[PDB]
RNA sequence: GGGGCCUUAGCUCAGGGAGAGCGCCUGCUCACGCAGGAGGUCAGCGGUUCGAUCCCGCUAGGCUCCACCA
RNA sequence: UGGUGGCGAUAGCGAAGAGGUCACACCCGUUCCCAUACCGAACACGGAAGUUAAGCUCUUCAGCGCCGAUGGUAGUCGGGGGUUUCCCCCUGUGAGAGUAGGACGCCGCCAA
RNA sequence: CUGGGGCGGUCGCCUCCUAAAAGGUAACGGAGGCGCCCAAAGGUUCCCUCAGAAUGGUUGGAAAUCAUUCGCAGAGUGUAAA
């Protein structure tokens, strides 16, 4: 459950993911990553189940170099509350994410293997993605 | 303040409860007056007390609750004993 | 180790400093100046157009002496340089120490040219 | 403290200024120099 | 139902309306005002003055124009005709 | 080294130079003010009363010479170290202050007139057969009640030297003499130690030549020792 | 004296030596800058002063009252509060206290087995301490209050280390 | 859930450069009194300032008060 | 050469070299003007024995910094469309970044 | 005023964002400040240039005050921010 240690604004917008993304769109640390068809919001729960996710399927495997990091919080409100009277809390952290973007890659691994967990990754994920490999 | 609380703050009396069981003993008194923990206090009062036969009379300057230790006894001053 | 500074580019930056309040036209150009360790030089300009209306020296071949370097040759080329923009009949000026003091030679050259009919 | 103050003239009589002063910093009785419309003229005024 | 409260960020300051107020190449008045500003986005130059408040005012009559200092730094001037 | 630590006050002088502290404190400054470069003219030992007086002199700021009085109360948990002016007989310093609040006879504060403890009706030195009846019995408590300075240890085994005032008196010129032996005794630890020998019990002896050494062998040691027992409870 | 032994002897000596185009290029003695910090004058401004008494008799020269940089609370020290003083010796009296340094205080240091030749800047100017101020005739035991130090800095126009240590060589100081 | 107050020695609790009393240890003194030492995150986090119990903000706990009309 | 001004460092930083009889600095002493929180260092005052080291000028270079295209792309006014937390099509516009490359100076006035 | 009212909170001014590249622009939207201070913290003249680093080192230490090179600015600008 990743965190910044210290933020500015403990509150922001939202936000508006138009568009596609700027950098990170293809693997370089690593050899065979994944990259999204999307745009979406991704939360700290989302990525350590992915990444727990790929490394039980590869018990010692390598090295996955993750892309982002939950820096945008994302606030809400008690329940069965009205509107109005200021900005809800804090609840968690997020990353946001434009399509044509890694997110996770792989290194030391084979290409089955590097497929594979990237597809379970996947599926604890809601976007879509493309399994992709460096040039 | 109360009588009680003065005489704790002052360190003349170590306990409160002591302060108050003497005072409703009625062994004391406050300007030739028959007093109780609840009397009140201030400066310029002249108080009179007993420990057994030991009678002492004392002249109230200051009061306190933060009281440490050495700063008590400048809150009043001696001024007789008798038996 | 240690270094030094050029008292020359120390006194570009008092000049500057002097500079941004102040610039010489025609009918109120600037009298600028300059103060070597031989020679003492000045000059008068229009800082409009960038030129230079007359000018005066202990170089000078004109009233050479043994000094060139004192008081007295301040003063002998504050009088020069005056009867120069005197036939040129301007008779109005502003003064500019450059990045120096009006104490000394610099002073007794503006008092020439005071007396020799300038008017600051 | 930081207090009011009038600033009259000495000649003139008259009050003709107003300021302000920390009384700790500039206890005493404070004096300027300043115009007296009526004397024309730069002239010492008093705090009263 | 439940209560809530207590936002505690819910004010601002008054919109003071600075910026160019005369145009280049327009015609200006003497004691005209031109740039409202805070400190020194633009710089004054010919024939315009600075005020207390860092606003630029025209000192005679004339046309506007804004220019640079060189590099990374504006002005303003006030040619006449 | 001088003591005035209630159940180890005392006066010494060491070989062992413990540690000169790293910070001043204001009682050793004051005494370096007014005693600094002094010079002790004389000793004196209060009437035989737990007690000395040092008569010292020393020259003030201005190459005057001037004199004062060291006092040094050694009375158990009350015992205290105090300075004094020769002729006013001011109190100067005071190392443990006491405030009339105890409403005691004595005060020790600075400024005030100095004074001595109520001397006890006490014949400070056969007049025990006179005054005292010996059919008391537990007369090792009330030779306190008749003479000034007095231990029960000292009490005790002198009594048990059995009417003895003949022990009394004897003991008496011996220390009038100086014929004392400094050792410590040991009665099956208990450490104690005294001018004269141990008189009867079981303890074993160590004996010195001198009563300063005895002392050294013999303020913070009691703190470790709690420190230690506390830890070790846990452990 | 040394003024002249160094434009005199020391010039020749290092010309030869470093194989110098130009006198220009020698290095020269600039300037000696003896500071003592009094840090202990947070408590006694009078401690501040009698400090500043034995650097005017040491150097002949009313020393300059330094004071706080910043704030800086391990020490107890507000900005702006006085807590040092300093002397610029510079010409005549930085080679006269650069003799009487050389030739009479160094020679009273308690158990004096030479000075550390590791004391230079890294850019030719050299830093000492001295212990206490008594190795200075000056200065009198009984005018002594405080067992006071010092350091001394030499500033030279020196390019680095070497330059500098055979510029001080040169005088016959007493490195070890 | 909202508002306010508080969180400091083992307990109770006072208070922009750590205190008291109670209880422990010690001597004095069976049983109290009297003299010392110990035990300290000033609830936690972050901030301001040279410097934080102290000033500021957030968080955790406790307590008190309110939590309503249909 | 020196002085003095103008133009966005295409002028600068940095490295390497060359010159100073004139000139400019560097250099040498405080008796005076004046001065140094301490100071003849600097500022002032006077001087010219020696110094091209350094400053200053003249050459070189593209390592740093600086300038900077074309094309393409994002974005976008406007129009239109669609499975519309967004996307797509069309006329037009059009960056940044990254390049190509440019450049270690251009222009003036005075004095010898 | 009030995303019904009540209770809570707020009520004027300044700075920023939201604010959509002039200006302006709301919400019980997000962050912070003011109800002053200086008789020099003003005016003028003249002067010079900071923060940190390393590196030197008697005290003195992580951390004084000292000296050196690096150092468009990391400092400062009475106070909040721009």
């Amino acid at each position: 459950m990743l965190l910044p240690k210290r933020v500015k604004y403990r509150r922001e917008h939202r936000g508006k993911m138009r568009g596609r993304a700027k950098g990170g769109t293809e693997v370089h640390f690593g050899e065979f990553g994944i990259q999204a068809l999307e745009a979406s919001w991704i939360t700290n729960r989302q990525i350590e189940a992915a990444r727990i996710a790929m490394t039980r399927y590869m018990k010692r495997g390598g090295k996955v170099w993750i892309k982002i990091f939950p820096s945008k919080p994302y606030t809400a409100k008690p329940l069965e509350v009205r509107m109005g009277s200021g900005k809800g809390a804090p609840e968690g952290w997020v990353a946001v994410v434009k399509p044509g973007k890694v997110l996770f890659e792989i290194s030391g691994v084979s290409e089955e293997v590097a497929r594979e967990a990237l597809r379970l990754a996947s599926h604890k994920l809601p976007i879509k993605t493309k399994f992709v490999k460096r040039e | 303040m109360r009588l009680d609380k003065f005489l704790k703050v002052s360190r003349l009396i170590k306990r409160r409860t002591l302060a108050k069981e003497v005072a409703d003993q009625g062994r004391i008194s406050i300007n030739g007056n028959q007093a109780k923990a609840s009397s009140d206090v201030k400066p310029g009062d002249e108080l009179t007390v007993r420990f057994g036969q030991k009678l002492v009379t004392v002249q109230v300057n200051e009061l306190k609750d933060t009281t440490k230790k050495e700063e008590a006894a400048n809150m009043y001053t001696i001024l007789k004993e008798e038996k | 180790m240690i270094t030094k500074t050029s008292k020359n580019a120390a006194r570009l930056k008092r000049h500057a400093r002097v500079r941004a309040k102040l610039s010489g036209t025609a009918e109120r150009p600037r009298l600028n100046v300059f103060r070597s360790n031989k020679h003492i030089y000045a000059q008068i300009i229009d800082d409009v157009n960038g030129v230079t209306l007359a000018s005066a020296s202990t170089l000078d071949k004109d009233l050479n002496v043994e000094s060139t370097g004192d008081t007295s040759a301040a003063t002998k080329v504050g009088e020069l340089v005056a009867k120069r923009a005197a036939e040129k009949g301007i008779s109005d000026v502003v003064f500019d120490r450059g990045g120096y003091l009006y104490h000394g030679r610099v002073k007794a050259l503006a008092d020439a040219a005071r007396e020799a009919g300038l008017k600051f | 403290m930081r207090v009011n103050i009038t600033l009259a003239c000495t000649e003139c009589g008259e009050r003709n200024y107003i300021s302000k002063k920390n009384k700790r910093n500039n206890p005493d009785r404070v004096e300027f120099k300043k115009y007296c419309p009526r004397d024309k003229k730069s002239t010492l005024h008093r705090e009263t | 139902k439940k209560g809530v409260g207590s936002t505690k960020n819910g004010r601002d300051s008054e919109a003071k309306r600075l910026g160019a107020k005369r145009a280049d190449g327009q015609f200006v008045t003497g004691g005209s005002i031109l740039y409202r500003q805070r400190g020194t986005k633009i710089y004054p130059g010919e024939n315009v003055g600075r005020g207390g408040d860092d606003t630029l005012f025209a000192k005679i009559d004339g046309t506007v124009k804004f220019e640079r200092f060189g590099r990374d730094r504006k002005k303003v001037s006030v040619y006449p005709v | 080294l001088l003591s005035a630590h209630p159940s180890y006050s005392r006066v010494h002088i060491t070989a062992q130079a413990y540690e000169n502290p790293s910070e001043p404190p204001m009682f050793c400054m004051l005494l370096r003010k007014h005693i600094e470069g002094g010079f002790i003219e004389k000793i004196e030992q209060a009437g035989l009363a737990a007690i000395m007086i040092f008569h010292i002199k020393s020259r003030n700021e201005i190459g005057d010479e001037t004199v004062r009085k060291l006092y040094v109360e050694i009375m158990g948990r009350h015992s205290n170290i105090i300075l004094t002016d020769a002729a006013e007989n001011v109190i100067i310093d005071g190392l443990k202050h006491l405030s009339p609040s105890m409403n005691s006879y004595r005060t020790v504060l600075p400024g005030q007139d100095y004074k001595l403890p109520p001397a006890q009706d006490k014949i400070s030195p056969d007049d025990i057969l006179r005054h005292l009846s010996f059919q008391e019995g537990r007369l090792d408590k009330q030779i306190v009640d008749h003479f000034s300075g007095v231990s029960p240890l000292f009490a005790k085994e002198a009594v048990h030297r059995a009417t003895l005032p003949k022990a009394l008196l004897a003991l008496f010129a011996e220390v009038k003499e100086h014929r004392f032996i400094p050792n410590i005794t040991t009665v099956n630890g208990k450490e104690y130690f005294y001018l004269l020998e141990l008189t009867h019990l079981k303890g074993e002896a160590r004996r010195f030549d001198s009563l300063s050494e005895l002392l050294d062998r013999f303020a913070e040691r009691d703190r470790v020792k709690q420190q230690a027992q506390d830890l070790e409870r846990f452990v | 004296r040394l003024k002249e032994k160094y434009n005199k002897e020391i010039a020749p000596a290092l010309m030869t030596k470093f194989n110098y185009d130009s006198v220009m290029q020698v290095p020269k003695i600039e300037k000696i800058v003896i500071n003592m910090g009094v840090g202990d004058a947070v408590q006694n401004a009078k401690a501040i002063d009698s400090a500043v008494e034995e650097l005017t008799f040491i150097a002949g020269q009313k020393p300059v009252v330094t004071r706080a940089k910043k704030s800086i609370a391990g020490f107890r020290l507000r900005e702006g509060m006085p807590i040092g003083a300093k002397v610029t010796l510079r010409g005549e009296r930085m080679y006269d206290f650069l003799d009487k340094l050389i030739s009479v205080s160094l020679p009273r240091v308690r158990d004096f087995r030479g000075v550390s030749k590791k004391s230079f800047d890294g850019r030719g100017n050299y830093t000492l301490g001295i212990k206490e101020q008594l190795i200075f005739p000056e200065i009198d035991y009984d005018k002594v209050t405080k067992v006071r130090g010092m350091d001394i800095v030499i500033v030279t126009t020196a390019n680095t280390d070497e330059e500098a240590r055979e510029l001080l060589t040169q005088v016959g100081m007493p490195f070890q």
